[PDB]
């Protein structure tokens, strides 16, 4: 029973939330990949 | 030790299979010219025998046999694409899914052919996909006067059927507009 | 027989160095412990020699003899 | 003898109906303003290639003509992107926010969720992975209108 | 070859199927070539192949024989490795 404008506003809010989630997932994956490639020794 | 126990010579692994002899010649040529090879086989025990043959000949290899854990598959892909020493990457045609991006190699060797040419096409596309900057050569090894010739004939018949059915028509919007 | 044979450094370590002076061998693909039944062709003379000039103990006395 | 004639007439009838459908699709696609009828979705928030835009137009034409179809684009051409663009177009212009079901292989499920979040963050994405208790918990209250827009499942 | 039937099938499938090959779409694409190399069997492989083809005529069906022949063509070590010989 909702109208199009309400759907658009809810879409805006959910878009903000999903962008936050996507950014967090990208950061976690990039950090994990960067940490995997590390390899060092000791003097 | 030599008088106490005798092991079969590692050389006899290649002597007992003509595919292995032809593959040894082909792999030596490919390494001389400076390429990287993907070897696809339908059997994991064949993967083990290929491990023995490659280690005997000195070709460093990585393995994805369809039983490896998923988190290990991406690591193997990244290592193979990053490391230039790894000559070969033995794989099972039915495994790997579609998310594997093996653009590092430039040569594909099918140790044995699948009944379904789509699976071989996916194995080829594993290396021929977009973003790959070298010519791709596909080598198919077939045993003379054996069932493998029947397998290749069946695969070619299926490819011809696909070309008749789907590739025959343009199936694009250009036909509707024209 | 207590016969130990070293076949090689595992293939997984074949990339660590460029010149190691090692022969690499793939990982065994069966079980760790195997039992195989085989047929041995021997003669009575072979048994006599094995029990007259023993070399199965792997001790110092066998080498000395 | 009569069997061949019956099969021929049945196949002729099927071919005639299919030709009518194809003619309707051709007439729908030929509407003038290269001359792509459907604009990009305002919610799409991404750059499509030309052939992806053509595929979006074809999908919208199939939706309007009420025909189901197979998108057999070769690997890497962006079939998932085309599907997401179709859903965004329908939701924005048509109002088809309605619950859509996307059945994908389990390995590709996370990638599809990633693509939906990348292109269309507006859609309320529900993912159906987990054990029985987790699936039942994530179901609870999903019959409510405007509770989830697209569901991904294996 | 009856091209009319093929055209009728194309007409039937036309309104529903959309196909695009990378050749016509992604132009900046490297070429591909396919080579077929014939290989001969070893003495061990030939003996095992003949033994299986003899087992065709007698409990093993054509499918089991087919799989065994595929394994033989792959490598005879899939059946039994060459023994490690040691004293009794
Ligand atoms: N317009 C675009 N802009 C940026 N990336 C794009 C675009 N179109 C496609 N891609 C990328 O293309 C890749 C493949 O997308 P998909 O739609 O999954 O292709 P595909 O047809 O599904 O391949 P398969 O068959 O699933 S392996 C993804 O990494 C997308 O990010
Ligand atoms: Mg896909």
């Amino acid at each position: 029973p909702l109208t199009q404008e309400e759907l658009l506003r809810e879409a805006k809010i959910t878009e903000e939330l999903n962008l936050r989630s996507l950014e967090t997932y990208e950061r976690l994956e990039a950090d994990k990949k960067k940490q995997v490639h590390k390899k060092r020794k000791c003097p | 030790c030599n008088m106490r126990t005798q092991f079969p010579d590692l050389r006899l692994i290649q002597y007992d299979c003509g595919k292995l002899q032809t593959l040894a010649v082909l792999l030596r040529q490919l390494k001389a010219e400076g390429h990287r090879v993907l070897i696809f086989t339908q059997m994991t025990r064949m993967l083990d025998v290929l491990e023995q043959f490659l280690t005997y000949h000195g070709h460093l290899y990585l393995r994805l046999d369809g039983s490896t854990r998923v988190e290990q598959r991406q690591a193997l892909m990244e290592r193979f694409n990053a490391d230039k020493r790894i000559f070969c990457f033995i794989l099972s045609t039915r495994s790997g899914g579609v998310g594997v991006n093996l653009t590092g190699a430039d040569t594909v060797v099918f140790y044995d052919s699948d009944w379904n040419p789509t699976m071989d096409a996916q194995a080829q596309d594993r290396c021929h996909r977009i973003g790959q900057t070298r010519d791709v050569h596909i080598y198919r090894l077939i045993s003379e006067r054996t069932v493998e010739e029947n397998i290749l004939k069946k695969a070619n018949q299926k490819r011809m059927l696909g070309d008749m059915a789907i590739e025959g028509g343009n199936f694009t919007t250009a036909y509707f507009k024209q | 027989s207590g016969a130990v044979k070293r076949q090689g450094r595992c293939d997984t370590y074949a990339t660590e160095f460029d010149l190691e002076a090692e022969e690499y061998v793939p990982l065994p693909k069966g079980d760790v412990h195997k039992k195989k039944e085989i047929i041995q062709d021997v003669t009575l003379h072979d048994l006599d020699v094995a029990n007259a000039r023993p070399q199965g103990g792997q001790d110092i006395l066998s080498m000395m003899g | 003898e009569k069997r061949k004639k019956a099969l021929d007439l049945h196949l002729d009838f099927i071919v005639g109906q299919t030709e009518k459908y194809s003619d309707l699709l051709s007439q729908s696609l030929n509407q003038p303003l290269t001359q792509v009828k459907t604009p990009i979705p305002l919610l799409l928030r991404g750059q499509l290639r030309e052939y992806q835009h053509i595929g979006l137009d074809w999908l919208v034409t199939m939706y309007e003509k009420k025909l189901n179809g197979i998108l057999a684009d070769e690997m890497g051409l962006g079939k998932t992107i085309q599907t997401i663009s179709l859903l965004a177009h329908l939701a924005c212009e048509k109002g088809n926010w309605g619950p859509h079901l996307i059945i994908v292989p389990t390995s590709v499920m996370l990638n599809w969720e990633m693509e939906l979040k990348r292109w269309c963050p507006s859609f309320k994405i529900l993912t159906y992975y987990g054990a029985q208790k987790e699936r039942k918990l994530k179901r609870q209250g999903w019959t409510k209108p405007n509770a989830f827009h697209v569901c991904i499942t294996s | 070859y009856n091209e009319g039937l093929v055209k009728r099938l194309h007409k039937v499938l036309r309104p529903f199927l959309l196909r695009r090959v990378k050749v016509d779409v992604e132009k900046q694409m490297p070429k591909k070539y396919e080579h077929v190399i014939r290989c001969r069997l070893s003495k061990r492989q030939r003996c095992l192949y003949d033994d299986f083809m003899a087992q065709t005529t007698t409990f093993m069906s054509v499918i089991n024989i087919l799989m065994q022949l595929r394994k033989v063509c792959n490598h005879p070590n899939l059946f039994d490795p060459r023994p490690v010989t040691s004293p009794f």
